[PDB]
């Protein structure tokens, strides 16, 4: 019954996302040992060993560091989509309906995983092979000083709730499982999906988390918290969209936010 | 009106 749909649902996001919350431990502990980038003269350095063909000709720090995150999040949003085709009920699911909930889920589940690679100090990137510091993206010029912090913030908080991946994988499908995102046709239909997937993590955190009686609570506000964080990053990409003409967006991430909020 | 989305469900 719910003991195996936790697991199934574990078992899919151990096999479908490259990083994980013990994965990224073992590294940030400290073979492939992550290069920091804490300035410019190491950002230059990293993007020579880790993502050559992008410097191979340039563009100010700042887009190329934005391309980057581009890059992960769309990395990010085609684990996301395997992995939900792994929620056992999703793929029973209208198409239409499957595309509505990754539209509006996949930020808000990036930035919960996100917490997982991000200590107070900086958050891993590029598989695990580098380590780029919280300061040096304050430093940034504006606007893309403005991408990350809040995301820090969210992480060093939702940190502290010592979830382990066994919890955020049920978090992250209760995430997608939503059914108030808008332009849903089965509401019903989702809302049942919703219902399962809810009771599941329910009952995983009273098991895994006797100590906290108010942890399954915490984690709806942190779903909620998720949205607004969503609905603000989508503004700022807005803005660098209208006003950085170098800083080209990707076109899945296009579709993505496209009549999102 | 998203089909790289569409196409990675399939
Ligand atoms: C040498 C490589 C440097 C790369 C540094 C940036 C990598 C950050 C990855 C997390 C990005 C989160 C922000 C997502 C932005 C978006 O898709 O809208």
């Amino acid at each position: 019954d719910l003991k195996s749909l936790a697991k199934r649902i574990y078992e899919a996001y151990l096999k479908n996302f490259n990083m994980n919350k013990v994965k990224a431990r073992v590294i940030l502990s400290g073979n492939n040992p992550p290069f920091v980038i804490h300035d410019m003269e190491t950002l230059c350095m990293a993007e020579k060993t880790l993502v050559a063909k992008l410097v191979a000709n340039n563009k100010e720090a700042e887009v190329r560091i934005f391309h980057c995150c581009q890059c992960t999040s769309v990395e990010t949003v085609t684990e996301l989509t395997e992995f939900a085709k792994a929620i056992p009920g999703f793929a029973n699911l209208d198409l239409n309906d499957q595309v509505t909930l990754l539209k509006y889920g996949v930020y808000e589940a990036i930035f919960a995983m996100l917490s997982s690679v991000m200590n107070k100090d900086g958050m891993l990137v590029a598989y695990g092979n580098g380590f780029i510091t919280r300061e040096f993206l304050k430093s940034l010029r504006k606007p893309f000083c403005d991408i990350m912090e809040p995301k820090f913030d969210f992480a060093m908080k939702f940190n502290a709730l010592e979830l382990d991946d066994s919890d955020i994988s049920l978090f992250v499908a209760a995430i997608i499982c939503c059914g108030d995102r808008p332009g849903l046709l089965n509401v019903g239909h989702i809302e049942k999906m919703q219902e399962g997937i809810v009771h599941v993590l329910r009952l995983h955190l009273q098991s895994n988390h006797p100590d906290d009686i108010f942890l399954f609570p915490k984690l709806l506000q942190k779903m909620a918290d998720l949205r607004q964080l969503v609905t603000e990053h989508a503004q700022l990409v807005q803005i660098i969209k209208k006003t950085e003409s170098d800083a080209a967006l990707h076109p899945l991430l296009q579709e993505i936010y496209r009549d999102m909020y | 009106r998203h089909k790289i989305l569409h196409r990675l469900l399939q």
